[PDB]
RNA sequence: GGCGCGUUAACAAAGCGGUUAUGUAGCGGAUUGCAAAUCCGUCUAGUCCGGUUCGACUCCGGAACGCGCCUCCA
RNA sequence: AAUGCUAAU
RNA sequence: CCGAGGGUAGGGCCCGUGACUGGGGCGAAGUCGUAACAAGGUAGCUGUACCGGAAGGUGCGGCUGGAU
RNA sequence: AGCGCCGGCCAACUCCGUGCCAGCAGCCGCGGUAAUACGGAGGGCGCGAGCGUUACCCGGAUUCACUGGGCGUAAAGGGC
RNA sequence: CGAUCAACGGAUAAAAGUUACCCCGGGGAUAACAGGCUGAUCUCCCCCGAGCGUCCACAGCGGCGGGGAGGUUUGGCACCUCGAUGUCGGCUCGUCGCAUCCUGGGGCUGAAGAAGGUCCCAAGGGUUGGGCUGUUCGCCCAUUAAAGCGGCACGCGAGCUG
RNA sequence: CCUAAGGUAGCGAAAUUCCUUGUCGGGUAAGUUCCGACCUGCACGAAAAGCGUAACGACCGGAGCGCUGUCUCGGCGAGGG
RNA sequence: AAGUCUGGGCUAAGUGGUAAAGGAUGUGGCGCCGCGAAGACAGCCAGGAGGUGGCUUAGAAGCAGCCAUCCUUUAAAGAG
């Protein structure tokens, strides 16, 4: 459950550390973004000489949420933070590495390269 | 176009008071040459030197086909002689600059109300029940440019709409008068340049009674006649190389 | 918009019902190696329109333009 | 009393 | 216990960069004057102080690297 | 068999073209219609499977001076 | 005889301002809000067909003029209300109009397709979140099928805010 | 030309700037506010003082961190009504 | 409350029962010339041509813009 103003950690090596959500790219007026949903964000914190820099308006797909995700088999998964991988307009990651686990939901939603690069898929 | 009336701007280049003196030599040359060609001449801006010269002289050439002929004299003109301001009989290489321009129209500027949007709205600040409920404040937008003017100086939407439109025009006018200045400026520097001794277009060497035009490889020796108006030789010689230039391909 | 003031020659700026304003420039001459400073001379005028009068830059009315002040209680 | 003199052995 | 390093917070030094701003060097021509070199036409220079478009001027003291 | 060079330093000069242009340049300087200084040519000088250029080091620099310098007026005696 | 007693039937021989510290008596005989009448202003729609549009008046346009509709704006008027008709914006809650922003259905196209333009039908539903400012309005960011324009005492303060 | 004399230093889109949300820079994804500049200062200015100033302020702006039912967006519960 | 009264005519729009320029094979009625069995109007069958373009144009050649629009096989064919 990610909305405008929500801060997310950045689980890639683009140089972004913290993005702040400014739009849930889901239809006309989606209130929240969950795993697999693309958001638009501004880069609030970054590290020197990275691809992205503090102030860019980037896209990103949510990979980890602190609100538990529910699943048809009746289970649920919960992560310790809100995380996102910064992507390009063709939905591909822009870094070359994904840090930490990611939700298996990303698979069923077209983010294989992210699911591939992630160390664990839960 | 070559058929328009033209405006010649002669400025003094490197050479101090002798540059201004030679500037006058160019000045009488063009006036006389023009009269022999039929064209009328009226001076508009003159800046004389008490030694007889001109820091700058601007005059128009009024006659069908002035920019056709005079356009070839735009550039730096080099003199070499013993100046009347020199005492040790030395030859000084001085210069003048001549700019030639097509006489501009004037073109009255008027608002096209079809590319203008006018917003009305409540004003700001004092006025009690009036200011609360009156659409006295006016915005005016020039839709292509986007520049706007707002006004709530009076309590009347009409007096305010009038003062806002007047300002929108005055502002658009200045923007239009300024892009032209840039054009008039970049064009002059395409002709006059820095005014240095180099960049010369045509040398007038008095000791050897020679007048050379370095663009075409033409020189005459009728210097007294050149500096008096009989320029038609060099112009035709220039026009020739211009027509020989237009050879494709 | 209302009220007041103005528009003079190259510029700045006055008087005046009939008439060389003036300053500086500009023009002719002198002086100076030359330029200035200086000296001797000299000169260009009243925004438009309509009135009054023998006669209007001058007086009356209007127009255009510029300046000044005011436009408040809601 | 009284200012100035550019720049090419 | 120590411990690579990661995180947090506050300092120190350095480099690049910045609307704008301050002067500096340079230029075969411009504008205003003419402060200095002749007793440079008010001897100059000087520390300081005040003032001035500018060179500078003036006050106080100093020096001769000053003329006749 | 080539490369550099031929105003002075510095060894090696004349003709044409150019006309403060084109260009030369390490310094001083060449070139604005009679250029050994630009470009080409003939000739010349120097080296020669090399010849030049650039960068840097030491030298010339007794121009950081120990060898081997200075401070009245040239930079330089500290206000006492 | 002495009047620019010129406010010219002439209040004293003799006289200016200020009040947001204000007060009383009155008036909807008279202004500011809203309504009403009107519709110059405003918004929308037509008539004419000069001209544009390579060609071609009318795909898209429409010189000079002409006729209207509406009752959102600015005005005119002073008709109920001055023994009170609480006034901006916001919030909340809606409801209506249609000159329709989107979605549905169309004709023409200077409509190949995709995407537009333009006009016609259509009011069922829908018509986002943010930065600035008290703002309305407007600009901007990120989206969207779209980010519609108006009426309801510029809807709504015995509902809140201030 | 006029005046009694024509605003000096400093400061300046300001508790002052109408045009105005001036223009440029900064901060923000986006800044009519804010901060730094510029200066055609509608309509600063030197004891109705001018320009600064450490400390101080239940004064008035702007920004960040922290944290939150202020909000998305409301839910439940307690007691007094 | 009093005529579903009488006679003639118009309207088909619920016009009547809210509006303008202007547009229109709505309907009825007056006119005025015009063409017709010298076979009219409509449809249909043909001829609808030729020298072929004239300034302009690479073609604009009947079919952009400019110039006037000659004539014959003729019953008539336009350089349209
Ligand atoms: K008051
Ligand atoms: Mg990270
Ligand atoms: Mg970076
Ligand atoms: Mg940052
Ligand atoms: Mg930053
Ligand atoms: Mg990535
Ligand atoms: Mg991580
Ligand atoms: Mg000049
Ligand atoms: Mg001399
Ligand atoms: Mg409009
Ligand atoms: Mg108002
Ligand atoms: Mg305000
Ligand atoms: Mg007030
Ligand atoms: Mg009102
Ligand atoms: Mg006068
Ligand atoms: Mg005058
Ligand atoms: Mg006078
Ligand atoms: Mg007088
Ligand atoms: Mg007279
Ligand atoms: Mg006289
Ligand atoms: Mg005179
Ligand atoms: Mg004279
Ligand atoms: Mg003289
Ligand atoms: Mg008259
Ligand atoms: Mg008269
Ligand atoms: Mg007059
Ligand atoms: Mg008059
Ligand atoms: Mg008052
Ligand atoms: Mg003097
Ligand atoms: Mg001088
Ligand atoms: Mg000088
Ligand atoms: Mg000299
Ligand atoms: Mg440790
Ligand atoms: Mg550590
Ligand atoms: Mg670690
Ligand atoms: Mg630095
Ligand atoms: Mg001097
Ligand atoms: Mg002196
Ligand atoms: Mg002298
Ligand atoms: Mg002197
Ligand atoms: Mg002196
Ligand atoms: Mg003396
Ligand atoms: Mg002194
Ligand atoms: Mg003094
Ligand atoms: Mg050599
Ligand atoms: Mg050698
Ligand atoms: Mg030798
Ligand atoms: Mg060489
Ligand atoms: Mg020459
Ligand atoms: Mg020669
Ligand atoms: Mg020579
Ligand atoms: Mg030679
Ligand atoms: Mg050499
Ligand atoms: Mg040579
Ligand atoms: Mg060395
Ligand atoms: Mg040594
Ligand atoms: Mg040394
Ligand atoms: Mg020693
Ligand atoms: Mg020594
Ligand atoms: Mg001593
Ligand atoms: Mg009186
Ligand atoms: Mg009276
Ligand atoms: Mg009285
Ligand atoms: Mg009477
Ligand atoms: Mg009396
Ligand atoms: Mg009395
Ligand atoms: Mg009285
Ligand atoms: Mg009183
Ligand atoms: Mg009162
Ligand atoms: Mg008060
Ligand atoms: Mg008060
Ligand atoms: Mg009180
Ligand atoms: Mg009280
Ligand atoms: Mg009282
Ligand atoms: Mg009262
Ligand atoms: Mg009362
Ligand atoms: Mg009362
Ligand atoms: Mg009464
Ligand atoms: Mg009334
Ligand atoms: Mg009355
Ligand atoms: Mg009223
Ligand atoms: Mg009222
Ligand atoms: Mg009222
Ligand atoms: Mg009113
Ligand atoms: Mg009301
Ligand atoms: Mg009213
Ligand atoms: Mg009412
Ligand atoms: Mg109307
Ligand atoms: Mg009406
Ligand atoms: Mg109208
Ligand atoms: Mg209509
Ligand atoms: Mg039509
Ligand atoms: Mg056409
Ligand atoms: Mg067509
Ligand atoms: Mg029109
Ligand atoms: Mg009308
Ligand atoms: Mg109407
Ligand atoms: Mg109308
Ligand atoms: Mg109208
Ligand atoms: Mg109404
Ligand atoms: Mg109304
Ligand atoms: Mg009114
Ligand atoms: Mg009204
Ligand atoms: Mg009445
Ligand atoms: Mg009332
Ligand atoms: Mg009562
Ligand atoms: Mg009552
Ligand atoms: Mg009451
Ligand atoms: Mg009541
Ligand atoms: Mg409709
Ligand atoms: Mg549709
Ligand atoms: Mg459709
Ligand atoms: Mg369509
Ligand atoms: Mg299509
Ligand atoms: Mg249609
Ligand atoms: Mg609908
Ligand atoms: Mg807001
Ligand atoms: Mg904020
Ligand atoms: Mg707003
Ligand atoms: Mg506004
Ligand atoms: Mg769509
Ligand atoms: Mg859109
Ligand atoms: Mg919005
Ligand atoms: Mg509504
Ligand atoms: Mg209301
Ligand atoms: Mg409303
Ligand atoms: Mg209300
Ligand atoms: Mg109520
Ligand atoms: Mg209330
Ligand atoms: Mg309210
Ligand atoms: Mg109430
Ligand atoms: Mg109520
Ligand atoms: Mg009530
Ligand atoms: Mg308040
Ligand atoms: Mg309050
Ligand atoms: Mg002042
Ligand atoms: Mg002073
Ligand atoms: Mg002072
Ligand atoms: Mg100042
Ligand atoms: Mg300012
Ligand atoms: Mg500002
Ligand atoms: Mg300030
Ligand atoms: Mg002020
Ligand atoms: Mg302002
Ligand atoms: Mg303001
Ligand atoms: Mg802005
Ligand atoms: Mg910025
Ligand atoms: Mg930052
Ligand atoms: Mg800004
Ligand atoms: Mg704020
Ligand atoms: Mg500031
Ligand atoms: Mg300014
Ligand atoms: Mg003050
Ligand atoms: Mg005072
Ligand atoms: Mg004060
Ligand atoms: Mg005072
Ligand atoms: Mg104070
Ligand atoms: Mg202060
Ligand atoms: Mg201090
Ligand atoms: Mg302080
Ligand atoms: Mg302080
Ligand atoms: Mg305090
Ligand atoms: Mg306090
Ligand atoms: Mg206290
Ligand atoms: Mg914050
Ligand atoms: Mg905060
Ligand atoms: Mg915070
Ligand atoms: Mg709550
Ligand atoms: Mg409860
Ligand atoms: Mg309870
Ligand atoms: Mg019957
Ligand atoms: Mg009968
Ligand atoms: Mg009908
Ligand atoms: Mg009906
Ligand atoms: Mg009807
Ligand atoms: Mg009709
Ligand atoms: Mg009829």
């Amino acid at each position: 459950m990610i909305q405008p103003q929500t801060y997310l950690e950045v689980a890639d090596n683009t140089g972004a550390r913290k993005i702040m959500c400014i739009r849930v790219l889901k239809g006309s007026n989606a209130k929240y973004a969950t795993v697999g949903d693309v958001i638009v964000a501004s880069v609030k914190e970054a590290i020197p000489r990275g691809a992205v820099k503090e102030g860019d308006v980037v896209k990103a797909v949510v990979v980890r949420t602190k609100k538990e995700i529910k699943r048809p088999d009746g289970s649920a998964i919960r992560f310790d933070d809100n995380a996102a991988v910064i992507i390009n307009n063709q939905l591909e990651p822009r870094g070359t590495r994904v840090f930490g686990p990611v939700a298996r939901e990303l698979r069923e939603k077209g983010f294989m390269k992210i699911v591939s690069l992630a160390p664990e898929v839960l | 176009m070559d058929e328009r009336d033209a405006i010649v701007e002669i400025r003094a280049g490197t050479g101090g008071e002798e540059a201004a003196l030679f500037a006058r030599d160019l000045f009488n040359m063009y006036l006389r040459f023009a009269e022999e060609m039929g064209f009328e001449t009226e001076v508009l801006d003159s800046h004389p030197t008490d030694l007889g010269g001109f820091s700058k002289v601007v005059f128009e050439v009024r006659g069908p086909g002035a920019y056709g002929t005079f356009k070839y004299e735009s550039g730096v003109h080099r003199v070499q002689r013993v100046p009347v301001t020199e005492t040790q009989g030395r030859i000084h290489t001085s210069t003048a600059t001549v700019a030639v321009l097509p006489k501009a129209e004037e073109e009255d500027f008027a608002l096209n109300m079809d590319e203008i949007r006018i917003d009305v709205m409540r004003a700001s600040g004092p006025g009690g029940s009036g200011v609360n409920t009156t659409d006295s404040a006016v915005r005016v937008v020039h839709l292509p440019t986007g520049i706007m003017v707002t006004c709530q100086d009076s309590r009347s939407q009409i007096k305010n709409r009038e003062k806002a439109l007047m300002i929108l025009r005055s502002r658009l006018l200045e923007m239009k008068r300024a892009e032209e200045a840039e054009r008039l400026r970049k064009t002059r520097l395409a002709q006059i340049g820095t005014g240095e001794r180099s960049e010369k277009i045509r040398t007038y060497n008095f000791p050897q009674s020679r007048v050379t035009d370095h663009r075409i490889g033409f020189t005459t020796h009728d210097l007294e006649g050149v500096l008096s108006g009989h320029l038609t030789p060099i112009l035709e010689a220039l026009k020739r190389a211009d027509q020989e230039r237009q050879l494709a391909a």
